[PDB]
């Protein structure tokens, strides 16, 4: 009767023995998938973030373009304002 | 022992279900692996309640036989629905 | 005897609260894998969003500089013509 509980109780030790084993083994893989992916979503940051300023840039230049654009524009506009008045004037 | 009972009560309750779900088994494979992972984390509930059966022979004895039926389920899921 | 019993049942507590202890911790990765991963979809989602409204902004822009770069030729090609009615 003893001899079955002694016998059952180290059943359980064995299998509370295996399952924090893998309890721990499981863990630690949790622990090395949570530090990869955050270092790599880390490092595509990182590139998306350099393309992004890339892009700042190029506006930047092409604000720099277009307002040329719109002087363009503006001058050939007062040549032909004034050049209209001075038609009238003779 | 209310909840040494619960603890044995719904371990009895459910190797039953699992040990069918189990066999009708060879979709329905979702309700069942979900089962088996409930009833592996009712062992910590066993391991707890048996080291604390002072010299309460008989309350330990049914600790064990709980822990031996929920065994025999745990290892048939394993060996069938590999 | 009985102190085999008693003795294993202390060696299971000590097992036990081990074993309790490290699921409580694996629980807990698991949910902050769960949090953090849903709240990167939501980040996620919302950067695409402003990806695809920047995108058809950026169409519309270009249909603009068309519009222009036309209006120019246009201008350009009477300029040219009345350059005509006097270097006649």
């Amino acid at each position: 009767e003893t001899r079955d509980q002694v016998k059952k109780l180290q059943l359980m030790l064995r299998q509370a023995n295996d399952q924090l084993e893998k309890t721990m083994k499981d863990k630690q893989e949790l622990e090395d998938f949570i530090k990869q992916s955050s270092e790599d979503s880390s490092h595509q940051i990182s590139a998306l973030v350099l393309r992004a300023q890339a892009s700042e840039i190029l506006l930047e230049e092409l604000q720099q373009g277009l307002s040329q654009a719109k002087r363009d524009v503006q001058e050939q506009m007062a040549v032909l304002m004034q050049s209209r008045e001075q038609v009238s004037e003779e | 022992i209310s909840k040494r009972v619960n603890a044995i009560e719904e371990v009895n309750n459910n190797v039953k279900l699992l040990t069918e779900m189990v066999m009708s088994h060879s979709s329905s494979e979702d309700l069942m692996k979900e089962l088996y992972q409930r009833c592996e984390r009712m062992r910590p509930t066993l391991f707890r309640l048996a080291s604390d059966t002072e010299d309460n022979d008989e309350a330990l004895a049914e600790i064990l036989q709980a822990n031996d039926n929920l065994t025999q389920v745990i290892n048939l899921y394993k060996q069938l629905v590999r």
